RNA sequence: ACGGAAGGGCACCACCAGGAGUGGAGCCUGCGGCUUAAUUUGACCAACACGGGGAAACUCACCAGGUCCAGACACAAUAAGGAUUGACAGAUUGAGAGCUCUUUCUUGAUUUUGUGGGUGGUGGUGCAUGGCCGUUCUUAGUUGGUGGAGUGAUUUGUCUGCUUAAUUGCGAUAACGAACGAGACCUUAACCUACUAAAUAGUGGUGCUAGCAUUUGCUGGUUAUCCACUUCUUAGAGGGACUAUCGGUUUCAAGCCGAUGGAAGUUUGAGGCAAUAACAGGUCUGUGAUGCCCUUAGACGUUCUGGGCCGCACGCGCGCUACACUGACGGAGCCAGCGAGUCUAACCUUGGCCGAGAGGUCUUGGUAAUCUUGUGAAACUCCGUCGUGCUGGGGAUAGAGCAUUGUAAUUAUUGCUCUUCAACGAGGAAUUCCUAGUAAGCGCAAGUCAUCAGCUUGCGUUGAUUACGUCCCUGCCCUUUGUACACACC
């Protein structure tokens, strides 16, 4: 399956916690403003933590989420 | 020699003078060996809990060392030498804490009290994880085995073979051998090398 | 063992003029690497005095390591007739 | 006797031993490493052969 | 069960290595020394 | 100006390309003629054992395999040129030979 | 824990749909049995081409014989009118073995004899052990702290439901917060006219130069013919995928299903690593890992000669070759990848010559992206002979000869040549493996190797059918449930 784990899906939250009025809902922009704001040590992984930070902006911009 | 044949030999060398300074260095703290090979000489870096002891009076220890590698593998006298500095931490060996916690139970010593003291010794020297297993004919049993462990170890994935310190020793009691299992999970903040952390620890900046 | 009291001569200047003696375990090689001895002769005439003393002995791979103690010193200076200033070479 | 106490050893099994256990079985020959498939498995990562993949 | 007869208390060949100590033993027509 | 070729090879890629860029650099520092680094293909010594050590079990097979990895760098320099290179390159691990 | 109880999920070590089979024959190999002087021995899903176990000698542990001590050393009896050692020739012995004897030379406190204590042992015990492995289990599982429940064992956390390969998440919620496992990670295989650089890689065109054609073009030698370049090749730092975008489906989401895009959309494919508890699983025959028991000089130490390990009324497992025309044979085509390889010595071999072949000989190159090597692999392709019969399928059995390795091929080591041309007509009940560059067919390299693959480990060439599911069989996970089970339904 493609269910992402906690070690993504937290990440996501905490990125989209600290950085809303930062990074929107492209994946290549998230995933390089990832690269900078913070420490993630494999591409993968970081690839994973833009791409389902984009995934709940994408779910933001149709109304608010929990978390 | 082609490289392929020297370049294996060179392991099997190393090796060889690994298991040699584990044999006789033994009680002296012996934690291991580092072989740097340089254009004129040899250096043979000796890493010792207590170097004072390796070195001897005067030296006579370690020049006999130097002379008994010098005709083993047959050099040219004077194109290998020994240094036997110091290792950067006692607690964070392996190898040092399992040949320790070996010496404990030969001199006689309650195989739960030794290995809780090696694995306190463990955490409090930085060691983020330690586990000993002591296995065998611990009393006059069917040969049940013991673990005792602190802190949490990844065991495992790549991070394990990028920092867990591992050793086995075989102890012998007047009824046959005692299995020792010493497993280090050093603190990946310190590396000092390679990753500063875990693959999938995440540290966000603000 | 029975070998000639030359050869073991041989055998103990060899011995206190290194101090240290490196075997490869082979009871039947002709000539000792470094001492014009047969290899058994070497490691005989060391599991020889080594029990008396005098000799700490290592195996490490097959491989003899035979070194020299205090007691040793005074044996095969006493043995060969040597002033007490000639020290063994690790010295 | 001393005439008779060895006959040739040039080849086959007997020629050779493991260099860590003089073991003639399970020898591992290649890249000339003369150590017992055993003994090379105890200490491969010391020789500098390590599982990857 | 090589006896080494007692031989209680008691001429030369080639070799000169052996130095008028080697005295030989006479079987019958033996030419042969004790060294060799 | 001798043309010389100094051979690095090494199981460790990452010291041998930290060696490989410090010649690289120095020569470059120094205004010599050199060929760039040519990296000749990583060769994986595998060799395939069973793991256990008797006959018991599932036939389970493991390959230890070792890469030695080698490059070669031929340049033209003077004797203190080629001196100083070979008395740099003291890194342990990697295997330096300077040939002419 | 179990259930011929229930509910949900899952697996080609299960099934369905099928493919390739195995079981039927010959032969190879292992196991049993029988035999033997011995036919050494372990192992009985998770034993049986397994012990890396392809044994002529060695290995070797077994059998018939024969030497040696490699019995350290604390000790006491032998010894400075010699403890003890070696011995030519002959008996004797397989043996040119001074084993022992004939007989008298040589050596000289280096050993002999007795005591103790050692030493070695592939001797026993894997049900005394370590270490390592295999399996439980390739599933998703396991565990504290504090809180809650219970007198307690214990329970919750660790869950109704959806979701996922997943104790994966959404979430629900007397638990909150965590740890291991999974995932993450590492190695590899895919792309990247992106960067860096390359007579140890390759290409354009300039030297030189053959053919053919001559309006200058094709094919190609120019391994020191220069320049340019890095697309192919190599290897470093990186890029790239995160299920991206869009539709639909979804509980409110986790997700899922399509399509486009894309090198790549099943964890991208394949692995490495891989938890808690275990097993009287294997290994004392890997270890100078090892406790105890046994032996230790007429040795169970070790060595040497010979033999055996292979033996053949028979049964079983893994295999190879086949039963043919989608084929055999003969010519011609001429297409790989993964690798290995000798300096104090004998490895990989090109090329020339000798030979029908196997092979021999004279040089060569190679310590290797440099030479073997483009490993000029085989299947396969084309054209012919065969023409359906145990045939020109099959190649067992056997005779003769010639080479090769080896101290030594007898019980044929292997190869080559000729010849004999067996069973075998597609295989019972059973039963194995498998879902895409996969099955299957085909060969090559490496490992064991002096010689010996029908074995294994990897590699590539050719490349389907089916299915995209299920819980019927055989099992696994979770939950509920019953139990007179706990050595746990054997
Ligand atoms: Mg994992
Ligand atoms: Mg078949
Ligand atoms: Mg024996
Ligand atoms: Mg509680
Ligand atoms: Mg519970
Ligand atoms: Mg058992
Ligand atoms: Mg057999
Ligand atoms: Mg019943
Ligand atoms: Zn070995
Ligand atoms: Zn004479």
């Amino acid at each position: 399956g493609r269910v992402r784990t906690k070690t993504v899906k937290r990440a996501s939250k905490a990125l989209i916690e600290r950085y809303y009025p930062k990074l929107t809902l492209d994946f290549q922009t998230n995933k390089r403003l990832c690269d900078e704001i913070a420490t993630i040590q494999s591409k993968r992984l970081r690839n994973k933590i833009a791409g389902y930070t984009t995934h709940l902006m994408k779910r933001i911009q149709k109304g608010p989420v929990r978390g | 020699i082609s490289k392929k044949r020297k370049l294996v030999a060179d392991g099997v060398f190393y090796a060889e003078l690994n298991e040699f300074f584990t044999r006789e260095l033994a009680e002296e703290g012996y934690s291991g060996v580092e072989v740097r090979v340089t254009p004129t000489k040899t250096e043979v870096i000796i890493r010792a809990t207590r170097t004072q002891d390796v070195l001897g009076e005067n030296g006579r220890r370690i020049n006999e060392l130097t002379l008994l590698v010098q005709k083993r593998f047959k050099y040219a006298p004077g194109t290998i030498v020994l240094y036997a500095e110091r290792v950067q931490d006692r607690g964070l060996s392996a190898v040092a804490q399992a040949e320790s916690m070996k010496f404990k139970l030969l001199n006689g010593l309650a195989i739960r009290r030794a290995a809780y003291g090696v694995v306190r010794y463990v955490m409090e020297s930085g060691a983020k994880g330690c586990e000993v297993v002591v296995s065998g004919k611990l009393r006059a049993a069917r040969a049940k085995a013991m673990k005792f462990a602190d802190g949490f170890l990844i065991h495992s994935g790549q991070p394990v073979n990028d920092f867990i310190d591992t050793a086995t020793r075989h102890v012998l009691m007047r009824q046959g051998v005692l299995g020792i299992k010493v497993k280090i999970m050093r603190d990946p903040a310190k590396s000092r090398t390679g990753p500063k952390a875990l693959p999938d620890a995440v540290t966000i900046i603000e | 063992m029975l070998m000639p009291k030359e050869d073991r001569n041989k055998i103990h200047q060899y011995l206190f003029q290194e101090g240290v003696v490196v075997a490869k375990k082979d009871f039947n090689q002709a000539k000792h690497e470094e001492i014009d001895t047969k290899n058994l002769y070497v490691i005989k005439a060391l599991q020889s005095l080594t029990s008396k003393g005098y000799v700490k002995t290592q195996f490490s791979w097959q491989y003899y390591y035979y070194t020299l103690t205090e007691e040793g010193v005074e044996y095969l200076r006493e043995y060969l007739n040597l002033p007490e200033h000639i020290v063994p070479g690790t010295y | 006797e001393n005439v008779w106490f060895s006959h040739p050893r040039r080849y086959g099994k007997g020629s050779r031993q493991c260099r860590v256990c003089s073991s003639h079985t399970g020898l591992i020959r290649k890249y000339g490493l003369n150590i017992c498939r055993q003994c090379f498995r105890e200490k491969a990562n010391d020789i500098g052969f390590n599982k990857f993949r | 069960k090589h006896k080494k007869v007692k031989l209680a208390v008691l001429r030369e060949c080639s070799n000169p290595t052996c130095g008028a100590g080697v005295f030989l033993a006479n079987h019958k027509d033996r030419l042969y020394c004790g060294k060799c | 100006i001798i043309k010389i070729r100094i051979t690095l090879t090494s199981t460790k890629v990452k010291q041998l390309e930290n060696v490989s860029s410090n010649i690289v650099k120095n020569a470059e520092q120094h205004n010599l003629v050199k060929k760039g680094p040519v990296r000749l293909p990583t060769k994986v010594l595998k060799i395939s054992t069973r793991k256990t050590p008797n006959g018991e079990g599932s036939k389970t097979w493991e390959t230890y395999e070792m890469r030695i990895h080698k490059r070669y760098i031929d340049l033209e320099a003077p004797v203190q040129i080629v001196k100083r290179i070979t008395q740099i390159t003291i890194e342990p691990g990697v295997d330096v030979e300077v040939v002419v």
